[PDB]
RNA sequence: UGGAGGACCGUAAACGGUAUUGAUCUGCAAAUCAUUCGUGUGACCUGCGUCUCGUAGUGAAAUGCUAAUCUAACCCGGCA
RNA sequence: GUGAGACUCCCUGCCGCCGAAGGGGCCAGGUUUCCUCGGCAAUGUUCGUCAGCCGAGGGUUAGUCGGUCCUAAGACGUACCGUAAUUCGAGUACGCCGAAAGGGAAACAGGUUAAUAUUCCUGUACCAUUUAGCGUUUAGUCUGACGUCUCAGGGCAAGCCGAGCGGCGUCGUCGCGCCGUCUAAGCAGCGAACCCCGUGGAGAGCCGUAAUGGCGAGAAGCGGGCGAAUCUGUAAUGGCACAAGUCGGCUUCACCCCGGGACCCGUGAAAAGGACAGCUAAAUGUCCGUACCGAGAACUGACACAGGUGCCCCUAGCUGAAAAGGCUAAGGCGUGUCGGAGUAAUUCAGUUAAGGGAAUUCGGCAAAUUAGCUCCGUAACUUCGGGAUAAGGAGUGCCUGCUGUGUAGACAGCAGGUCGCAGUGACCAGGGGGCUCUAACUGUCUAAUACCAACAUAGGAGAUUGCAAACCCGUAAGGGCUAG
């Protein structure tokens, strides 16, 4: 129970719902495209260097 | 650039070599006192000095004022101690020394009139008054040496409290520790020959000696004056 | 929830009142130095306690004045007696109680 | 400037409502007294007190106890919750 | 009154502490310096044998709480008294 | 001790921190400066001509 | 009686790292494991904080240590 | 049972693991891993319907818990001055920051969710400021506020015993074993030690302590004041199978209160805040954190890593000196995440081994021996401290009945009977001695091939310097040593 201020946990907040994956309709739009993108991330590997 | 030595890394500021000067009391000096003034004032407590290892007398003077005061031997809580050119030379007053007779035994002299006590310090050190003259007077110092002070330079009569202090052998790196620790004193030290010879002018070699004369001229630089230091003769005296 | 299954000590029961009454206890049983299972600041503490209650007691009733009081209590911090018996048998030897 | 976004309708916020407490998203930069403020003159009605959390989706969310009884279930049918 | 002082015992003394530790030498002068500052010391406020060690250098009477600097292991020196008797004898003669 | 994977277990901490100004996790906690854009030592951006190649 | 000591024994508390020249040696591990050992009220061990650094620092001194790098670290640049 | 599919997912039972850590709490760190549902291409050292994985949705509520406030070592800012100059530099002055383990205003029990709960709800409290009224300084003191070692007294969480009551287990015989028999803060009351005040007058000496001690510079004795932990009541209706719910006793660490002593060439922080004059009412108490892991799978070491961070702080019964080891609770697990089969050599780690007993080997390396406690007894040498557990001998279980010490817990001892190859029966647990070299000793060291005779050390000696010093840092301004 790490101890965040207000922005360092806004921060991890952002880096949380960032860590989703790309909508199903932005696949079918772009026609299989666009399946990825570069902030896919798991929490337990190469830490955020974020907070 | 074979290593720096350890007095210049002293004299560099590192944290290793300086003081821990939070842990001490006070800084003794003579209470300030105006031209053709005096003060007295009542001592309250004796108390320990971590930078002396020596007592010192705390001090509440007439003024409001209150002040450590490097202590005498025989000092006493309640005892009233005076300041002045006026004062009498009793132990513990703080008078200057042309008012003290020939052979009285003084401390915490001041270097020039006003200095706050620079000579006679350390536990047990005393000072002895040899002769007045009209515009010098001379002490014996606790070096042995005669110094030629002005008669208005102020001292406190008596001799240092703690004597004897060193007359307890160590006999024990533990003990020393526990000193060397609030000192700014490293503690414990390495021989030079037991270091390599970055490290040192004596440093290196198959086996451990100097390998150069251990006395250093005066004039020789920093990194350089070690050992016996512009030395007039060596040895045990024959 | 099922019934917590905790340790019995029924037989922990049997052998302490063995103990109690002095048995399962000898020197093949012991295995702490003696000191560890009896220290001797505490057996000194009841010895003398005991003792000066008693002295206490006797001066105080009557039995006993001052001035073979004082002795007898610095006889008592100095081990003279083993115990409360000890220093009785001594008083009733030496006739140091004023029996009336 | 509004520091009330929107009520926040899930399971446990709207288990609130049978307790005459109200659940919002607010603005993060906000604090309890203009939240407070904002709801009453939104509304209308006394707010007895705010309790305020962030979540972990950058959001903050109030929670409002009014003063008149029913005072949650009028706000939530005003907006068209019930 | 004191210790069990067996037929081999008073040497050792208080720097029985130490046991087969630091010679014999430094033993010895631990030793004598511990008799010598455990001694009674006159109260020169009461004149009773009441005077102990406080601290490094400070000393204090039991009885009428007469405190003072003096010496680290001893409550008088020889050069402090050298110095009041010189003092008393100037005050006398005058 | 080894140096090696045994001490890399006391990196529970840290020694630089995000930078307010750059973004960059880069601003040294203890001498409280942006080793990256030198925020916290100076009001310009730090710069210098070795970040680069001599451009010849 | 008392309760001192860089006192003794001793913990798979903690710290250290003797010997097996054992296991392992594309390892559990870029130094670990087992057994056996040293210290264990003190120059003790340790958390967090803070300071001292590149011809400088730190070192009870081995050229040891200063981020798996040390008889002058690392990054970029001089440099193709 | 589920499922298309089951060693591997779920339930019950049996059999196991850890049980002073593999359980409980939480820092840093992680950052959603938490909860629910739906999945199984990859990840998981096998499989998988399972999952810290994948997808979707949900989850963190504070005047009282922390941060916030204070200051510490020590940074940073501005100014001054230096510098060719600066974002560079020491000092000074003024500020300002610096502790989620220092200081510190105040809240508890119960319930509620799938996941939050001293935060939400119920009940019963408390603190701070502002305002209004009612009254006002004692002012500058005290407190905050302190080391190491040791010990007494009092209390108490945990623990244990007997009786009643209520359940469960066992029930071949017996009547035992286990569980429960509860109860917060707040409020009110009492007050041990210490200290102080009034009497008293004590020596061919008296009074005390565990110990040190105290006393005509006023002991004992007698009155008073001040003053704890805790305990008692109230809160007492809350939770409990609306099952009982009532009592006693013992002990008490590792926690609280209180007092004493010893040690120091070592002297053991500061500041905010608080108390000393406040009572009544109303209003206000913003901001940030709060989920979960905290590690043989949530951190770090590229990993679901036998390391490290953390064994950091806690821990029930028996044995036992014990938190050792063993066997068991509670709690956590059968995931230190491949299974089957049972058949060669070889190999890692163990058990045993005739007769011999170091003949092995560079070398007794490795292994074996001894081992607890009580009593007897203990050499050369020695710095008189030690050597020392030297060496070398004897005893030890169980049962029956007792004795002594002690307020007690307990501890020590005796007599008789008795079984075995063996009584510290397992567990745990020195092998010993003699003669040399070397370093006095405890200590330090080549993190990752050298734990040594090397380094250090106390001791001994020499050298410089009287302080605007010696020595040393800086280009300077100015510094270290030096609050000397
Ligand atoms: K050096
Ligand atoms: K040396
Ligand atoms: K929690
Ligand atoms: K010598
Ligand atoms: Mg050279
Ligand atoms: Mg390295
Ligand atoms: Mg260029
Ligand atoms: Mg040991
Ligand atoms: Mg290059
Ligand atoms: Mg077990
Ligand atoms: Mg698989
Ligand atoms: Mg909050
Ligand atoms: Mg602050
Ligand atoms: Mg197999
Ligand atoms: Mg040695
Ligand atoms: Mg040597
Ligand atoms: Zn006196
Ligand atoms: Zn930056």
């Amino acid at each position: 129970m790490s101890h965040n201020m207000k922005g360092q946990k806004k921060r991890l907040a952002k880096a949380h719902k960032q860590n989703t994956r790309v909508p199903v309709w932005v696949i079918v739009k772009t026609n299989r495209k666009v399946v990825s993108h570069p902030r896919r991330r798991h929490w337990r590997r190469r830490s955020l260097d974020v907070k | 650039m074979g290593k720096r030595l350890i007095s210049q890394n002293r004299g560099r500021g590192t944290p290793t070599y300086r003081a821990p000067s939070h842990k001490y009391k006070a800084d003794l000096r003579h209470p300030r006192v105006d031209e053709n003034s005096s003060l007295r004032g009542e001592v309250v407590g004796i108390e320990h000095d971590p930078a002396r290892s020596a007592p010192i007398a705390k001090v509440a003077f007439e003024n409001g004022e209150e002040l450590f005061l490097l202590a005498s031997e025989g000092i006493a809580v309640g005892n009233i101690i005076e300041c002045g050119d006026d004062a009498e030379v009793k132990p513990g007053n703080i008078v200057p020394i042309g008012n003290v007779p020939e052979g009285f035994f003084i401390c915490n002299v001041e270097s020039k009139p006003n200095d706050g006590g620079k000579f006679v310090r350390s536990s047990g050190v005393y000072a002895t008054v040899v002769t007045h003259e009209a515009t010098r007077t001379a002490v014996s110092m606790p070096s042995g040496n005669i110094k030629w002070l002005n008669p208005k330079c102020r001292a406190v009569v008596g001799i240092v409290a703690g004597s004897g202090r060193v007359d307890r052998p160590w006999l024990k790196a533990g003990k020393k520790y526990h000193k060397m620790k609030t000192r700014a004193a490293k503690y414990p030290r390495v021989s030079a020959v037991a270091m390599n010879p970055r490290d040192h002018p004596f440093g290196g070699g198959a086996w451990k000696h100097p390998g150069k004369p251990t006395t250093v001229s005066r004039n020789a630089p920093p990194g350089r004056k070690v050992g016996l230091i512009a030395a007039r003769r060596t040895g045990m005296k024959r | 929830a099922k019934p917590v299954k905790g340790v019995s000590r029924g037989r922990a029961r049997a052998l302490a009142a063995k103990r109690k009454y002095g048995h399962c206890k000898g020197h093949g049983s012991r295995k702490g130095k003696k000191g560890a299972r009896t220290p001797k600041k505490e057996q000194w503490i009841k010895k003398i306690r005991a003792l000066r209650r008693r002295l206490k007691e006797l001066r105080a009733d009557g039995a006993l004045d001052k001035s073979v009081y004082c002795r007898l209590y610095r006889k008592a911090k100095g081990g003279e007696y083993r115990s409360v018996s000890h220093l009785n048998s001594h008083l009733e030897s030496e006739k140091l109680l004023k029996k009336e | 400037m509004s520091s009330i976004n929107y009520p926040f309708v899930t399971e446990k916020a709207m288990m609130l409502l049978d307790e005459n407490k109200l659940q919002f998203i607010v603005d993060t930069r906000s604090n309890k007294k203009q939240i407070l403020e904002d709801v009453e003159k939104m509304y209308g009605f006394k707010v007895k007190s705010v309790r305020t959390m962030t979540t972990m989706k950058g959001m903050k969310k109030a929670v409002l106890a009014f003063e008149e009884p029913e005072a949650a279930h009028e706000i939530a049918t005003r907006i068209g919750l019930m | 009154m004191a210790k069990k002082f067996t037929k081999k015992g008073r040497i050792s003394r208080s720097a029985g502490r130490f046991g087969p530790r630091y010679g014999r030498k430094d033993r010895k002068l631990v030793a004598d310096l511990e008799e010598r500052m455990r001694a009674p010391h006159v109260c020169t406020k009461c004149a009773r044998p009441t005077v102990e060690r406080i601290g490094t250098g400070i000393w204090k009477c039991s009885k009428c709480g007469h405190t003072f600097a003096g010496g680290t292991y001893i409550p008088y020196t020889s050069v402090g008294q050298t110095l009041l008797r010189t003092m008393k004898n100037i005050a006398e003669a005058k | 001790m080894s140096k090696g994977t045994s001490s890399m277990g006391k990196r529970q901490k840290r020694t630089h921190a995000k930078c307010r100004r750059c973004g960059s996790v880069s601003f040294n906690v203890h001498t409280k400066q942006c080793t990256s854009c030198g925020f916290g030592k100076t009001s310009r951006m730090r710069t210098y001509k070795w970040q680069a190649k001599c451009k010849y």
